[PDB]
């Protein structure tokens, strides 16, 4: 049966994890991470070709899917990074400001290739969509954005609950449930994970995958131990063996 | 061991190349060539990869004269292995390409999956009848093959529906998932495929 995905997120800069990103991702593949996601913070002048060598390097040695993002602002950018070897790109601001960008990506490289990143926040009792690294209220309802995202062709939603991010308070399972019946797109929860229990919850709320950053890198949760755990609580995950 | 990987076909083919190259690391005399056109001689192992629509598949083969080439490979009992869209092209016709004829190398047809969440994207579990190792491999597809049981090699289940995630007819092999993106178990499968073609 289909496995609940455990996704790891690395921040890159000048081709370096803010180790060697190819190195660490290869190691994450050997310990049983299901997918990698690189969020890129290189300056503005350098981003273009740096993001290209990153993809170029990762794609030479990684044996699992990987997503690239950070400041992917147009189709040209999206196009060079996919033709370079990235399995998909993530778009957020440029997705909201220009939703045909999603269809241009989906139609050219397949829906598989577009991960749309949504950052919602509860405002006046509503789930509202924010852009510019969580800094602008677009005044667009999550519910409205989630349906449009599917309808435009995207393959997946990376759903981040702004306020939960960094808290260790757990995933925004209320947000997940609100989003859950609204779309058939696989859902990735991001921001809040602190302990193995939290993964279960997000999965029970109907998330298709769970993403984390530090806790994986800095080792509060074990990938191996996280899955067997999850496995013990009725969640169907991928589990190597030896 | 002369290995071919057809490089015309749509979508990314280099990951397959890179993983086939990885899988072959420990073998003697490994040559792995990107095949864009028919060659004077035949390979020992010929890969047909693919990501995209069935029609593009056949056309990039046809435009480049690879139908007879892939065909002459079957006539001389050489290993031919379809990967993702490649597996589907191995069949006769497909719902995804209403007028378009497959290689028709294995009997059957291709049909849309039954789920409301298409494509079937992510890690799903493959069970084989032999040879290849059971476990989780990474998938991305909206369509599925329909063949007789004597041809089913590997089984998968997605939202209740059981379909061939792998197929086989003599030296013709087809895989639906992406070995190149299925981690350690994916090399393992790829090594095994190579190992099959070391034999005759
Ligand atoms: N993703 C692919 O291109 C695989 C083959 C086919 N187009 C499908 O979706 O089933």
């Amino acid at each position: 049966m289909l496995a609940k995905r455990i996704i790891a997120c690395l921040d890159v800069k000048d081709g370096r994890v803010v180790g060697d990103p190819v190195e660490l991702g290869k190691f994450y593949s050997e310990i049983g991470i299901d997918e990698l996601v690189f969020l890129d913070i290189t300056a503005s002048v350098e981003k273009r070709k740096t993001m290209l060598e990153l993809v170029e390097k990762v794609a030479e040695q990684i044996d699992i899917p990987f997503t690239v993002g950070g400041g992917i602002h147009d189709f040209e950018t999206a196009s060079e990074l996919i033709l370079r070897g990235a399995d998909k790109v993530s778009i957020n601001t440029a997705a909201v400001e220009n939703p045909s960008l999603i269809t241009q990506i989906a139609q050219t490289f397949g829906s598989q290739a577009v991960v749309v990143a949504i950052d919602a926040k509860r405002v006046d009792g509503e789930f509202m969509v924010f852009t510019y690294s969580g800094k602008k209220n677009t005044g667009i309802l999550l519910r409205d954005w989630v349906v449009e995202v599917e309808k435009r062709g995207a393959g997946e939603i990376l759903l981040t609950s702004i306020d939960r991010d960094g808290t260790k308070s757990g995933y925004d399972t209320e947000m997940i449930r609100f989003v859950r019946p609204l779309t058939t797109l696989p859902i990735i929860a991001s921001g809040g994970a602190g302990k193995m229990e939290h993964f279960l919850e997000a999965f029970l709320a109907g998330a298709d995958a769970a993403l984390a950053a530090s806790v994986f890198h800095f080792r509060e949760i074990d990938v191996r131990e996280l899955k067997e755990y999850l496995k013990k609580h009725g969640v169907n995950v991928r589990l190597e063996g030896l | 061991m002369r290995i071919g990987i057809i490089s015309v076909g749509p979508g990314n083919i280099m990951n397959l190349y890179r993983g086939v190259k990885r899988a072959s690391e420990n073998f003697e005399d490994v040559s792995i060539e990107l095949v864009e056109s028919p060659r004077n001689d035949l390979y020992d192992l010929l890969f047909i990869p693919g990501v995209g629509h069935f029609g593009e598949g056949m056309r990039r083969l046809r435009e480049n004269d690879l139908i007879d080439f892939v065909r002459k490979h079957v006539e001389d009992e050489r290993y031919v292995v379809g990967v993702c869209l490649g597996m589907q092209l191995l069949f006769e016709e497909s719902e995804e390409a209403p007028g378009v004829k497959g290689l028709s190398l294995i009997e059957g047809n291709v049909v849309k999956l039954r789920s409301r969440r298409l494509p079937h994207m992510g890690w799903n579990e493959v069970i084989f009848k032999d040879t290849f190792p059971n476990g989780y491999y990474y998938f991305v597809h909206t369509y599925r093959a329909v063949c007789e049981e004597e041809h089913v090699l590997g089984t998968t289940e997605y939202d209740g529906e059981i379909f061939p995630s792998a197929v086989r007819k003599g030296r013709i092999l087809g895989f639906q998932f992406h070995p190149e993106k299925s981690s350690k178990i994916g090399r393992k499968l790829l090594e095994k495929v190579i190992e099959c073609s070391l034999s005759r």
